[PDB]
């Protein structure tokens, strides 16, 4: 009967942050506190509309707001942020106890200086 | 048997059917229908003669098989559109595969072959309470499930069994039997309306368990297993004979007695839609099984066969058992004619 | 974060994939290019063999399979 | 399939020992079936047991402590039933 | 008494009876019902902003919103 | 990789296995007044593989069977028990992580009750045949017990990963908040392995005699990694290897120290035994290792 | 007969066994949820008849939502089609991985 | 003495002893100092999968930190 | 060693199922329920299948088979195939290979359905975060939502204890 | 239609089949009951995955408990048979004719 309506491959072209996992594990948390703010818009718009092929202008947006924080964080201190989640990356599935005193140091980092 | 344990086995068995009663779920339905079957299994076997066994084996066999192909059944209903709630089904084939397990579960033409078997061997209050509870807890299924059923199914299987109990039962003296043969005739007579009224279907069977209790009743008060054990009945004691008579006559169903309110009723709300040669055919056969409650009534109370002394010694001593309840159960029984209209007592 | 990415690739999959049934089908007749079977205007959720559909084997049994068996 | 490899490798290398050792030198009780199906109706009363450390995490524990409680004291009952009853006996 | 008789039972009755009834003096279902509810397997769903209401907090760092604290601190 | 992972594992259990003969060997004869085996060469480690070898030699039992496949099929299925049944445990690394490994344990030792029912039906005459099937009896009826514990042990951990148990063992050891359930537990894995002080009284006599041994070890490597052990900093896992070792060696040695001095029992004082004094026991303290956890507020982070 | 205490004594005990949708012990769907929803708001207020004649088109919809007999149907002709068409020869394909 | 004894026992401890840490030696190795990631839940496979992909060698040991970012 | 594993898998299991349904020794028809609750396992950890077809394993592979193999040691002789039992061995292998023969070089095999033939990678999950493994957390209710099953269930087995043992002379 | 369901089915005729054509021996009978219970178990099983109907799924496992349970009784009903006579045919059950 009825047929789709999906978007174009214009709209399927967001620059992807083509990251590692651990990484983006490990850097979770202070991305969840300068960021992920207007993300919420995106998780509102899939919860009152059960549709994406409709909501993607805001995942380009969150998609933009990670890349524009991981760009922040790779400017600035630290460069031991390399260390901490090469510390934090081959211990099989990532628990966060494990490198607990270089977290300490990247928290000390960032918040000295930024 | 302890009496504890006998007390326990009955809450079992009143706590199975109440479950298949009350629940919305089917897991629910076919967990009553196992624990009825669990509890049962040894209230057979009271004694510890072989018969008994092998009347359990082939019980066990056959319900064991059944709650399994019902259970086939709700499977495919979920293999189907997937909720469980007792509604109508989604399958034809589900529901041909449901209505032939609970046509094994309660007495039915192609799948009679162990009713007089399994009563033939046990002893009577067994044969009672199968025959109640194993007799009442599909009806409330088919209650439920009758809106999506292929009705050439029910039909044919209350035609079928209804002059099966007719023609199977002219030849049995065995009591047990007898009345295992009735049972098939009348579960063919109540589960025929099943798709046009209910009412009927649920009067009918309030109607035969007070009947068969009243029988039964009647057996337990003097244990005999044959004609010739009632005509000593006859000679020792002359109020039976009548209860003998009122009960088999209404067994038989004639107008003037309260046996006749279930097929009329039927006749009535089956002859409201166009079907008229299958009530004329089902009370021929109705005329049929009640040759051989006629044949034992001559054997019982109207003809005297001749009597063995030591009945003179039985006159020495009064009746001393009890009854659990005879004569309540028998009026109610029996003069229930002009009550017709407690017929929408029902739903 | 997760969410997105994975909101994103399903999409891909479904838009470069009905580009291919749409090259692929040209001749049967009938055919509607992208509908769905069934009726309501809702985005259901595919159905892994309309994201993972024709890839011939390798991803689709270290996609499907790959955590049912991986250790 | 990993561990179907795994069991392929020992079965197959299982067959190769068997092989090669072989073709190089050249009434009753009820006693008996009691404890056995004492062993199944108790076995699967553990079966109705076992997934509780599975559900220790729900926001209704006072409920759960209460049922598998119950559990556990039906089984002691059965236990103590057959116990007491003569059921294991010599 | 029966502490001769049949010990294992004796014991088994007291633990059991101690069992039944330690849980109603307890100063700490609470706390076990607390960290069993506050362990969130779903996503914690949004909701549309504002009927300019005092809750729902929109930063995560705000401390509006109900939180943990005797997590950390045992 | 993977292949060479699994023959890593079951290579050096036929050198465990027979070294675990001769030290066996050894222990009874020191806990006796016995030196030797050590006329066969120094200490005697090619005196299990000369008898080894020696009953590969020897020429087989003829038959006398009834169903020859079913023959040839039970041993097989004891030793393939015996190889499959080291793939979860875990020295630092298992080889196989999964959700669930200690189901897989006790469904398992039900597989090797299979082979012992098996080889008692195709066996022989009948009294063999009952001989067997008390031995059935009396291996079932501690499968109840040991599920039962094994489940009251793991529900002060909440998950089965064992993974988790191997975390969980950093602080203490478990032996002390549940030692007389371990107690029962281990007198259980004696009645699993089926040795002394419980009695037994064939062929291929050295297969059965395999399966005897990799089950002992297999208890023994996993009441180690069940009850005691210590940490384990990653990136050395030889540490935690070494002290898992000398834990499992030193409970193997007590294991068959504890067959070395003790009689028999008698048969029905066995079932006795176990229903009237370990079945109500296991009840207790399965009722008061489930309402702990909900008094002293741990209940285990099962993620 | 079927019996109400069920309703009568207020203890909705057996009433969350029942379906799909009524809220699981971690808030997550199943995998044909809104179609259940929209199914059984449309055959609630009705006398099951005007259910079989009315919610049909809905219905059907949540039947392939949870068989997916006919989406499966044109997959498999599809893959026929492929086949044969790769059998003939035109455009050894680029729709796997690159062009 | 038991002195005679600890040769055997010690021997075969030896053999109870290689496996292990021989499987954690080609754990390490085949994956290039990593640890071999576990896999019970749909989460951590769906996070080992898109890790795989973004990899570029289609392989999850790489793990790409921080210099994909700009 | 290749995509179809569950299909290959299943015609072992209805395999087995024949191998005993010819009615042959009761231990032989032990050993081929055995083999079929097997490979079952393994179909249905094929699906995944985390927990329960673990758990099926200790039940009917642990507990049951193991007292049928008892009482066929103990019960019933037989004490020396067949025409009879091999024979409907032949024709069940008959019968699937037909059937799978039409499964293989047709479209779709009808006894009364529309089975759509091709192995069985769909449906599946697209890869959700499910992080519980569903299976675990659906078994980990029964005791906060099960108030009446799980009763039911414990009150049928205690009544199958006293029923037991009445049969076998109560008390 | 997710394919496999077919074969599952064609099992339970086959299963089916076996439960009620059997020559000699009642535990061939039970025995092939247990197979069918297995065959409602996996079929059961498969739907309830694929569906993703997390909240009820306890049907495989409370089947599988209930019909071992009843398999249970199957067992002592043939021991009590096989005890009160020699074998456990089906034959030496004529008494009791209908």
């Amino acid at each position: 009967p009825g047929i789709v309506e999906l978007p174009s491959l214009e709209d399927l072209k967001v620059q992807e942050v083509k990251v590692s996992s651990s990484v983006l594990k490990a850097a979770a948390h202070h991305y969840g506190a300068q960021c992920d703010k207007p993300n919420k818009e995106f998780m509102l718009c899939r919860w009152e509309e059960k549709d994406p092929r409709r909501c993607l202008e805001e995942g380009k947006l969150v998609n933009q707001c990670a890349l524009e924080f991981f760009r922040q964080i790779k400017r600035h201190c630290a460069e031991p942020f390399t260390e901490y989640w090469t510390c934090i990356d081959y211990s099989g599935l990532q628990l966060f106890r494990r490198c607990r005193k270089e977290q300490a140091q990247f928290d000390k980092c960032v918040l000295d200086k930024l | 048997m302890n009496p504890i344990i006998l007390i326990i086995i009955l809450m079992t068995v009143m706590l199975g059917t109440i479950i298949v009663m009350i629940s919305t779920h089917w897991l629910l339905i076919w967990i009553g229908f196992e624990m009825n079957m669990l509890a049962i299994i040894p209230i057979m076997m009271k004694k510890h003669n072989p018969r008994a066994t092998e009347a359990s084996t082939k019980y066990f066999l056959t319900q064991s098989t059944a709650s399994m192909l019902l259970m086939m059944a709700i499977i495919i209903n979920l293999m189907f559109s997937g909720q469980w709630t007792v509604m109508k089904l989604f399958n034809p084939m589900a529901s041909m595969l449901m209505t032939m397990a609970l046509a094994m579960k309660l007495g039915m033409a192609p799948f009679h072959f162990w009713v007089p078997e399994v009563t033939q061997g046990i002893p009577l209050s067994s044969g009672l309470i199968l025959l109640t509870w194993q007799k009442l807890a599909p009806m409330s299924v088919l209650y439920q499930i009758l809106p999506s059923i292929n009705l050439d199914l029910i039909l044919t299987l209350s035609i079928l069994s209804i002059t099966i109990g007719g023609w199977g039962g002219l030849n049995q003296t065995q009591l047990r039997k007898i009345m295992a043969y009735s049972s098939i005739a009348h579960m063919g007579w109540m589960t025929a309306v099943l798709l046009y009224n209910p009412t009927m279907t649920l009067l009918n069977l309030i109607i035969y368990i007070i009947m068969t209790s009243t029988m039964f009743t009647l057996f337990m008060a003097n244990s005999t297993t044959t004609t010739l054990s009632l005509s000593h009945t006859w000679n020792k004691a002359p109020i039976m004979t009548i209860l003998v008579l009122i009960t088999l006559l209404s067994m038989g169903g004639l107008p003037p007695l309260s046996g006749f309110m279930p097929k009329w009723m039927i006749i009535q709300e089956m002859t409201k839609n166009d079907s008229i040669i299958l009530p004329t055919l089902m009370a021929i056969t109705a005329l049929l099984n009640l040759y051989f409650y006629m044949r034992l009534t001559y054997s019982t109370a109207l003809t005297m066969f001749p009597s063995t002394n030591n009945m003179k010694m039985k006159w020495q001593f009064p009746t001393t058992k009890r009854m659990t309840l005879l004569p309540t159960m028998t009026v109610l029984s029996t003069m229930l004619l002009p009550l017709t209209p407690i017929l929408s007592i029902l739903e | 974060l997760l969410q997105a990415e994975k909101d994103r690739r399903v999409l891909q999959m479904l838009r470069e994939n009905l580009e291919e049934e749409a090259t692929i089908m040209k001749d049967v007749p009938g055919w509607k290019v992208g509908e769905s079977v069934f009726h309501t205007t809702r985005w259901v959720t595919p159905m892994m063999g309309e994201l993972y559909g024709l890839r011939t084997g390798e991803e689709i049994l270290s996609s499907t399979y790959g955590f049912i068996w991986y250790t | 399939m990993n561990l179907m490899i795994t069991l392929l490798t020992n079965f197959t290398l299982a067959t190769l020992l068997v092989t090669i050792a072989f073709w190089l030198p050249q009434p009753f009780s009820m006693k008996f079936f009691l404890v056995a199906i004492t062993f199944l109706l108790f076995d699967l009363e553990i079966a109705l047991l076992l997934p509780l450390p599975w559900a220790s995490q729900t926001t209704n524990l006072n409920t759960m402590l209460t049922m598998a409680l119950l559990l556990i004291f039906l089984l002691a009952v059965s236990l103590a039933y057959e116990w007491t009853q003569k059921g294991l006996e010599w | 008494n029966v502490w001769a008789k049949e010990p294992v039972l004796v014991a088994s009755f007291a633990i059991a009876g101690l069992a039944v009834i330690l849980p109603t003096l307890s100063p700490y279902t609470k706390y076990s019902l607390m960290i069993n509810r506050a362990t969130p397997y779903n996503y914690p769903v949004p909701l549309r902003d504002d009927g300019n209401m005092p809750d729902v907090p929109s930063h995560p760092q705000d401390p509006q919103g109900p939180s943990l604290e005797w997590l950390k601190r045992l | 990789m993977f292949m060479i992972n699994v023959l890593t594992l079951i290579i050096p259990i036929l050198l465990a296995v027979a070294f675990l003969t001769l030290v066996e060997r050894k222990v009874l004869g020191y806990m006796q007044f016995r030196k030797g085996p050590n006329v066969v060469g120094p200490y005697g480690l090619l005196q299990p593989i000369a008898d080894a070898i020696k009953l590969f030699i020897k020429e087989p039992l003829r038959p006398a069977t009834s169903s020859i496949s079913m023959f040839i099929l039970a041993p097989i299925l004891a030793l393939t028990l015996a190889l499959t049944m080291w793939i979860p445990l875990p020295m630092p690394y298992p080889l196989i992580n999964m959700n669930l490994g200690v189901l897989f344990m006790l469904a398992m030792s039900s597989l090797a009750v299979y082979s012992i029912l098996w080889s008692g039906w195709a066996s022989n005459s009948k009294y063999a045949l009952i001989g067997a099937l008390r031995a059935v009896a009396q291996t079932i009826s501690y499968e109840v017990t040991l599920a039962i514990i094994l489940l009251s042990v793991l529900l002060m951990n909440g998950s089965f990963t064992l993974s988790t148990l191997i975390i969980t063992q950093e602080q203490v050891w478990l032996i002390f908040p549940a030692w007389p359930l371990a107690m029962m537990w281990f007198i259980s894995t004696l009645a699993e392995t089926n040795r002394a002080p419980f009695d037994l009284t064939a062929g291929p006599f050295a297969l059965f005699f395999m399966a005897e041994y990799a089950n002992i070890i297999m208890m023994n490597i996993f009441t180690t990694t069940l009850f005691l052990g210590a940490f384990h900093n990653p990136y050395m896992p030889e540490l935690y290897t070494i002290n898992f070792t000398i834990k499992s060696l030193l409970l193997s040695i007590t294991f068959l120290w504890i067959r070395a001095s003790y009689p028999r029992f008698r048969y029905d004082q066995l079932m006795h035994l176990l229903w009237k004094n370990f079945l109500p026991l296991t009840l207790a303290l399965c009722m008061w290792h489930v309402s702990l956890p909900i008094l002293l507020s741990s209940i285990p982070p099962q993620t | 007969p079927f019996f109400d205490v069920q309703k009568k004594l207020g203890v909705d005990l057996d009433h969350w066994m029942t379906i799909q949708s009524a809220e699981q012990p971690h808030r997550i769907p199943a995998r044909c949820h809104a179609f259940e929803k929209e199914w059984i708001e449309c055959a609630h207020g009705i006398g099951s008849i005007r259910a079989e004649k009315e919610c049909k088109i809905e219905f059907e919809d949540f039947r392939e939502c949870l068989l997916r007999q006919k989406t499966m149907k044109r997959l498999n002709a599809i893959k026929r089609q492929r086949d044969k068409l790769i059998k003939e020869g035109k455009y050894t394909p680029p729709p796997h991985h690159s062009g | 003495m038991w002195f005679e004894v600890l040769p055997g026992i010690a021997v075969m401890g030896v053999c109870l002893f290689i496996p292990g840490m021989a499987t954690a030696r080609i754990h390490r190795f085949s994956n290039g100092g990593r640890e071999k990631r576990v896999a019970h839940y749909s989460y951590q496979w769906y996070l080992m999968e898109r890790d795989r992909r973004v990899s570029g060698v289609n392989r999850y040991y790489v793990s790409k930190g921080l210099e994909n970012i700009d | 060693m290749m995509t179809y594993i569950v299909f290959i898998l299943s015609i072992i299991f209805v395999m087995g199922f024949v191998g005993f349904s010819s009615k042959p020794s009761p231990i032989y028809g032990g050993l081929g329920l055995i083999v079929s609750g097997g490979v079952g396992c393994g179909i249905v950890l094929n699906f995944g299948g985390s927990f329960l077809g673990l758990m099926v394993f200790l039940i009917y592979l642990g507990g049951m088979m193991v007292v049928f193999g008892y009482t066929t040691a103990m019960a019933t002789e037989q004490y020396p195939s067949n025409k009879v039992v091999l024979g409907t061995f032949i024709t069940g292998l008959l019968m699937e290979f037909l059937m799978v023969y039409y499964v293989l070089k047709d479209k779709e095999v009808e006894i009364v359905f529309k089975f759509n033939g091709m192995g069985d990678w769909v449906i599946y999950d697209t890869g959700d975060s499910g992080f519980f493994s569903e299976e675990a957390m659906g078994i980990a209710a029964l005791y906060s939502y099960g108030t009446w099953l799980v009763i039911v269930t414990g009150w049928s087995l205690l009544i199958g204890v006293v029923v037991i043992m009445e049969i076998t002379r109560g008390n | 239609m997710s394919l496999v369901y077919m074969n599952i089915m064609m099992a339970f005729t086959v299963s089916l089949t076996g439960l009620l054509m059997y020559r000699s021996h009642l535990m061939s009978s039970l025995l092939c009951l247990e197979g069918m219970m297995l065959s409602l178990f996996i079929l059961a099983t498969l739907m309830i995955l694929n569906s993703h109907f997390t909240l009820a799924s306890m049907m495989p496992i409370i089947l599988l408990v209930f019909a071992a349970c009843e398999a249970a009784l199957g067992l002592s009903l043939l021991v009590m048979v096989s005890n009160t006579y020699g074998t456990d045919y089906v034959q030496n059950l004529n008494l009791l004719q209908c």
